[PDB]
């Protein structure tokens, strides 16, 4: 059901994703794994698809995607809670690059994402400013780049928050 | 209640985002312009920091690491590096290392600092300083030191110093020059007002360099005179620069 | 009337079909579907019986020659092998003939059998074995083994070994193999459950081939001690192996 | 007039046509030669052309087609009646691979293509099988296979001959 | 939808599964994914999958199942139609074992699967006599065996088939 | 019409088990009972072929490859070997291979045919065929004949002598022999009535063993007479062997 709606995020870009979660009781097991094979420039909405697995979720959470160079391709692996261990990325709003060597791997939560935005003094406004991971895949390495996205036209992102509050 | 809020906007959105999938395809697809364009740096700066689309630009007005699909002097010449075909350009410094002839100005700093066989065994025995120098003449009128390792093994290390006082190197560039020098650190500096990009061993398929054959077309080839001086000069102001490891 | 029928079925679809041409069209370009994506072979095969869109398999399951248009197998390399430019590709081993020193695999079977000069001079003699190895790379882990050919005149055969117990050959791959080595005929064996391709004469613009230049060469190179005994055993398996004419 | 149709079923390919037949007298000329130069991967609808040339003929024939390498292109030489030694490719419907050298040919008449169609099991139902030839010129050479090819929509084709029973 | 099928079929045993197909136009790629971990030997239903998937199907089609040691655990890789040279087992129905080394593979379709059970003497009617892969992981090699297994109460069988009927 | 049916039985039953979920889990389930439950086979043969629940049973009724599961002869036994733990397994015979003394039966072989430390050299160079008789003793009591491989290099294969008229041999028992000899092919024969399980190489964690100490306390231990005599026999029965590769 979350792969669905991720698969139609992903859509646009060239980006495979693989193929159950429980709203009121969410698992802290893998919950998508994104591929994307060598050549590639294709970009990730990470605050998206972290800010759809907190709107999931009716108890607290803190999701968490794992961004990892296997030494083929990248990985990028769901999760509502960030394991023991797991890496975050130091990068701040300005310099936010991260390259991968084989094997090794990077990630980003929604708790150290709102640090970041909120110490950059980035837009919190809804869909005004989103982290999105642009990714390159030059062989044996992964370059990662946590840059914040906003729209070509915020005109358009008001009138469709509107729609939205309309309808509540 | 406390621990709540916090900040819960986003609700009333993802709602509406789960009836409407028309809506959040353009959404995502919406969020294309890149907040910060561009970033300063200080040197000395680890180009290996730099992803595939960064643009490094030195200047009296600061050094930035700028995105190249925003960035003008990137776009103007977008057109002439179009090709971007990596297949044929890493056969291409492989192919020209064979034949190094009309390249007078890497020979020429060879020729000037020790223009002995031995020199140019030890220059052809780090064959990614030659593609280092294709790949920065390609994307033009630089010039390249040949200096000893002080804190490594027994092989030498490359300075390219750059003629203008403004600087810049095109994305496409500098991701072919990292990819062709893989194995050796590419770290940018300035000294004495001109910039200069320090080309040392960190930690192939290329053809076996005949030293001697070389060595035999560098007594027939006439240099220009001016350009050998220059490397002597060049040569003088370089010797107490001492570059960090 | 014995003689009509037989079966004249298809006269009413040919009087509508006069009379309606954009039928006629799409009727026509309906028929893309193959009925036999498949079929089986027995070893010794000769791959010049292979047209340029069939892929060989061989494995325990059996030896099967496919269309490659609906194979798995070809459709997950097509966009790895997606250029295809053969005025590239014939130029790309013709220049890769002068540079042999990433190819280990290539010159590590001559070192293991016969590290002499005489040994080099015969087998850069026939050029088509290297642009063989230098295909079959492309599209990854194979060994060459170079034998004596007894029913023909004094030249050599190569064995090309496959590592795997399954084996694929895209159909891409073959298509160049096979124009590559034009005056060299290709079959597919099986020996002691080893694939393996024999590469001998059956009846060009090459440079010109200095066997002592790699010859010194040679020996400057290291070669991985694991591979060039790995060739020893290789060579005393195939020593009984007596390939049909 | 029977080259306006042989050009019109060729106009989804690249095989260029060459520019009278009378059908109670067929001629044992040759009656089309089709083109295909260096290069080319084209298809030529063999058994449709076969099988048209029968209904063109009112009196008892056996269409015939030769299939030659010129050395520089591949020539398809169409006959109502198979010439005195005009060869025939002894392909089965699994084993359908024919290579050519210079100058030489290979062919198919209607009457040794029913015997291998019925050999192989393949489905006799109008336009359900239909044998042609996959050309490849790759010179010197010229290859050739005899694939018998169906329709991705039957339930079409079943139609189709539907609406021409209609008018009879 | 059939991977649903599919792990509620295999939720006996212990065999991992892996998450469209269209009924008017099947796919040629592979459909399910099986996977069964070093030291277990669970039972795969072969036969049942692949009359399910002949169901599934509205146009005419040969369900295959190729079975292969990837060198760590068992692979199943389900398809509507078999791939041009992808292996069937040669087994009759008392000899049934085919070892499989690192990499290497067999397969079964089921019309090469109907030559069997008949050549074999064995009962056709529904859900008396049914194929399944017996497989035992012991590393580096896999074990399989294709044994046709019946029901323990044939009568309850035979009554499960009248409720079928009588639904329609 | 006429491909279609064929038959088409099986379409009311998925129609229904799609409808009911419940009933397709016990029909999957209920599908246990396997319809051959043994099967002849014909010596030689190749135990490699037999499965980890296979049993094999030899006698004047015929040579079988039954299921253990259905099989009274490996239900008897199957609670003395219950255990079945491999890491243990594994371990145990690797432990046990440094002191062989309890196993009178494998070295009276040795002492019976060649008593020299060169002898007892070239069997523990071999410790895979201990393994096979450390197996095969505990799920009783068979004998071990040493022999030289003719179609092979200079190594040895062993005969394991079966002393009843009729044999069976565990599922568990041989799922543990296959494994334990990993690189020694074991095929099942019969020679003068007498049963016979030929191991020998077909192309590893042990200890290293001392010749010279256990051919020490060989002259320490007493043999019985009447087992060196009866190796002296069998050893003159199995000499026109002659097992084919
Ligand atoms: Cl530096
Ligand atoms: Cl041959
Ligand atoms: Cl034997
Ligand atoms: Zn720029
Ligand atoms: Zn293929
Ligand atoms: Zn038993």
């Amino acid at each position: 059901t979350l792969v669905q709606r991720l698969k139609l995020i992903l859509s646009g870009g060239n980006l495979r994703c693989s193929d159950a979660c429980d709203p009121e009781r969410p698992p802290t097991r893998c919950v998508f794994q994104v591929h994307g094979q060598d050549g590639s420039n294709d970009t990730f909405p990470l605050e998206y698809v972290l800010r759809l697995m907190r709107s999931w979720a009716h108890v607290p959470c803190d999701p968490y995607v794992r961004v990892q160079n296997t030494g083929v391709s990248v990985l990028f692996q769901g999760f509502f809670f960030r394991p023991a261990d797991a890496p975050l990325a130091a990068i701040t709003a300005e310099h936010n690059n991260v390259i991968l060597a084989s094997t090794h791997s990077t990630g980003m939560s929604l708790s150290a994402l709102d640090d970041i935005k909120r110490a950059g003094g980035v837009d919190t406004r809804p869909l005004r400013a989103m982290m999105s991971v642009s990714c390159f895949v030059r062989m044996p390495r992964v370059q990662l780049s946590f840059r914040f996205m906003g729209p070509d036209d915020a005109s358009q992102t008001q009138r469709l928050l509107d729609r939205a509050e309309m309808r509540q | 209640a406390i621990a709540d809020v916090g900040t819960d906007r986003y609700a009333p959105y993802f709602a509406y985002a789960a009836a409407q999938p028309s809506d959040e395809v353009t959404t995502v697809r919406g969020l294309s312009n890149p907040l910060i364009k561009t970033a300063p740096v200080t040197l000395p700066f680890d180009l290996g920091q730099a992803v595939a689309d960064n643009c490094l630009s030195l200047s009296g007005m600061g050094y930035y690491l700028g995105l190249g699909g925003c960035c003008p002097t990137c776009a103007a010449a977008e057109p002439r590096l179009g090709r971007s075909d990596r297949a044929a350009l890493v056969l291409a410094y492989v192919q020209q290392l064979n034949s190094i002839y009309e390249y007078r100005v890497f020979l020429a700093s060879v020729a000037a600092r020790d223009p002995s066989e031995r020199a140019l065994e030890e220059v052809l025995a780090h064959p990614e300083l030659f593609f280092a120098y294709y790949v920065l003449r390609d994307g033009r009128d630089v010039r390249v030191l040949f200096f000893e390792d002080p804190d490594a093994q027994g092989a030498l290390m490359m300075y390219v110093v750059f003629p203008e006082k403004s600087v810049h190197v095109h994305h496409r560039v500098l991701d072919r020059l990292l990819g062709a020098c893989a194995g050796h650190r590419i770290v940018a500096h300035v000294w004495q007002t001109m910039f200069v990009l320090v080309v040392r061993k960190k930690g192939d398929d290329v053809p076996a360099v005949s030293a001697s054959d070389i060595y035999c077309k560098m007594r027939d080839i006439s240099f220009d005179g001016e350009l050998l001086l220059e490397y002597k000069r060049l040569y003088a102001a370089f010797e107490d620069f001492r570059p960090p490891r």
